[PDB]
């Protein structure tokens, strides 16, 4: 898509648009990259733990809080 | 009297001077 | 013990060429971090009780405290409430502090 | 004739250098989000 | 450089 | 076409992100870790080879009379005599076993990367294979 | 002797687990002496970089294997669901680990480990192990007695 | 088409949704360490759970015999 | 399924526009570099040994040039054959991403088919 | 000088090639460190 903002609004403005929208591809690939290891790392340790049940290590349950933010005004 | 072996010297740049005077006196 | 005989900066240095031959093959920025004897040994000789002079207490406070209350005031006057220091990112909202 | 046709192939083979220079500014980004969690 | 596209990156970057 | 595609396609993603990536960092590493070992006894074979030719090569020649030995040597001159080129195939013949050493060494040690392109590819074609026609099979069912 | 892997979850395994196994026979010897033979056995198996059950397969054991296993299920049930058991058993090993594309005989392929193995069972079908026609029923029962007790080179010639 | 206003609106659209994806990234990958950790804790809690279980099956078998 | 099949093709193409594969490339190299100049420090050594060995040291001699010089050929026969059995085991190794990018080329159209038939 | 000025930028490219080339994979390698320190 910058072909036409390339014309008309300038060269540089196009790689700004540029490296901005690949930024949001390549971080939206590796956050699913850990998105589909927090699925197999779940599912992993729910069925290893049923071996265990057929004074556990672990900490399990609520962790420290980070940040979480939210889009203004999309969703 | 099996042999001798050898003899070793204390180098210099190893050695260490670790003491509380070191950096303090009293009077 | 290293306090006792004071051999500090015997064991200091000692310390610090083991650790950093240990993790050598690591990459030069994460020394500190993918140590292990490193980063505990300098927490507990520059601040644990048993260890820091009282003078140098005061020298930690005076150059905190008006970064640490600035850091205050910022929450009193926008009216930073518990929960948003602890779900937002702390850069976004201690700027003028930092 | 051989400097000319197998030098302007060359510059094909150059044109994905900035394909690697443009992927190794976004390793920074990505080495920048694990620092940042890392702290 | 590594393309400091935020606030907070020209703050803790400078 | 949300035709419960969901439970057979992140049964693929669990095969295509634990293999396909993972492998490659194996045998990489397999085929660096052999080349380090090309270097350690590469080096070694520098370090005894280079302690011989400063042990003989000082022992001969920092005495006077095993140094002229040499001095006279097979003499700079031509016709061999019948004796000094006996000399000369001898050293032609201890040149070309030691190459020889050294190019086996390299053949069974070129063994070690050629022979991990075989097996551990192949499983990633076979397991690959099953999860996409199940995908298929799945496919004609709605 | 056979053997079965229970090893419920993947990750029981010890690091890089090499399978320990003993057997210990405790036999008498005509010179007036008892005794006690013991060999010990480490097969490193299954590491997550896929294959390396497959590439320690030799095709003249297993063959062997399910040669023993084939003549004494017809000891115990008819030879017709044998034949078809057993048939069943070559069709999985080759839709499984056979090098092609589905639905593309002609891109077949075979490993060099599994590659005699199924003329290894076009010959055990058409031996006299398993059909027991064209012999007399002594004819039959002295090759199953010989069978059971022969080594593993002394076998596939059978 | 896209023209004047709706190019700066694009652009902090884009400028937001990188912020989001950094911090989104940011907890996911504390979230993916602190569950691989959780399963390979309960991995070695097992495995030393059936050596002990074997081990004491057996040395039931010793004491039989 | 359909944003399922478009992380399909987005966690393929990671793995095929990375130039990662380039770098270990280049690191392999480098070591492949010094090492044939450190095969060629072996090489004048091991001749310059060989050389001052058979200085000192000490049947017919017509007929002691004769194994001497037959182990000749036949040294000339034995590195000629295996340096073409290396030659052979340089291509099978160069067969590395000429054919693991072809299992991912496969890899994606098949899956490309089914994504262009589910947009459809 | 056409050609004079092609090889004169294939001299500075293949370097830049070779530099953003060996420290990529210093950040490669970062990464995974980083990883392992937050394991």
């Amino acid at each position: 898509e910058t072909r036409e903002l390339a014309r008309r609004y300038g060269p540089e403005l196009a790689h700004a648009f540029s490296s901005l929208s690949d930024e949001n591809k390549y971080l939206k690939v590796k956050l699913q990259s850990s998105q589909r290891a927090e699925v197999r790392a779940e599912i992993r340790a729910e069925q290893l733990a049923n071996a265990l049940r057929s004074d556990s290590p672990v900490f399990r349950g609520e962790d420290v809080p980070g940040p979480v933010a939210v889009l203004r005004d999309n969703k | 009297r099996p042999a001798q072996d050898l003899n070793t010297e204390a180098a210099a740049s190893l050695c260490r001077v670790f003491g509380p005077g070191l950096e303090h006196a009293e009077a | 013990l290293a306090n006792s005989f004071s051999a500090v900066p015997d064991l200091a240095y000692h310390l610090f060429r083991y650790e950093l031959k240990w993790v050598g093959h690591l990459p030069a920025s994460l020394f500190l971090h993918s140590s292990s004897l490193l980063f505990p040994f300098l927490s507990f000789v520059t601040s644990s009780k048993e260890m820091l002079l009282p003078g140098d207490l005061s020298w930690l406070h005076q150059v905190m405290d008006p970064v640490l209350a600035a850091a205050d005031s910022i929450v009193a006057s926008e009216h930073l409430s518990a929960d948003q220091i602890l779900r937002e990112t702390p850069a976004k909202l201690f700027r003028p502090a930092g | 004739g051989d400097v000319a046709a197998q030098l302007a192939r060359v510059q094909r083979d150059i044109d994905q250098h900035r394909g690697t220079g443009k992927q190794l500014g976004l390793t920074f980004q990505e080495l920048r989000v694990s620092r940042m969690s890392l702290m | 450089e590594a393309a400091l596209r935020n606030v907070e990156e020209q703050f803790l970057a400078q | 076409e949300h035709c419960l595609c969901t439970e057979k396609l992140q049964e693929l993603m669990d095969s295509l992100d634990d293999n396909l990536k993972s492998y490659e960092r194996n045998v990489w590493q397999l085929q660096v870790n052999v080349l380090e070992d090309e270097r350690t006894e590469l080096q070694m074979k520098v370090a005894n080879l280079s302690e011989r030719l400063t042990e003989i090569q000082s022992k001969i020649m920092n005495d006077p009379f095993l140094s002229a030995k040499y001095a006279a040597a097979g003499t700079p001159g031509a016709v061999p005599n019948a004796q000094t080129q006996l000399r000369e195939a001898s050293a032609r013949l201890a040149l070309a076993e030691s190459v020889n050493a050294e190019l086996e060494r390299r053949l069974a040690f070129e063994r070690s990367i050629s022979r991990s392109w075989q097996t551990n590819l192949r499983a990633m074609q076979r397991e690959l294979r099953e999860h996409l026609a199940s995908l298929a099979l799945a496919s004609r069912k709605s | 002797f056979y053997f079965e892997v229970t090893n419920q979850q993947a990750q029981n395994l010890p690091p890089g687990k090499q399978s320990f196994l003993q057997f210990q026979t405790s036999y008498l010897h005509p010179s007036g002496r008892r005794r006690l033979r013991v060999t010990t056995l480490s097969y490193r198996f299954a590491e997550p970089n896929t294959i390396d059950v497959a590439p320690g397969f030799d095709q003249e054991a297993a063959a062997v294997l399910m040669t023993r296993l084939a003549v004494f299920k017809t000891e115990s049930e008819e030879s017709l669901d044998v034949l078809r058991w057993l048939d069943r058993k070559l069709i999985r090993l080759v839709a499984r680990f056979a090098d092609y594309q589905k639905d593309d005989p002609s891109s077949f392929h075979l490993s060099t480990e599994f590659s005699i193995y199924p003329q290894f069972m076009y010959h055990l079908r058409r031996s006299h192990f398993l059909q027991t026609f064209n012999a007399s029923p002594d004819e039959t029962a002295y090759y199953r007695s010989v069978l059971l007790r022969a080594s593993v080179m002394n076998a596939l010639v059978m």
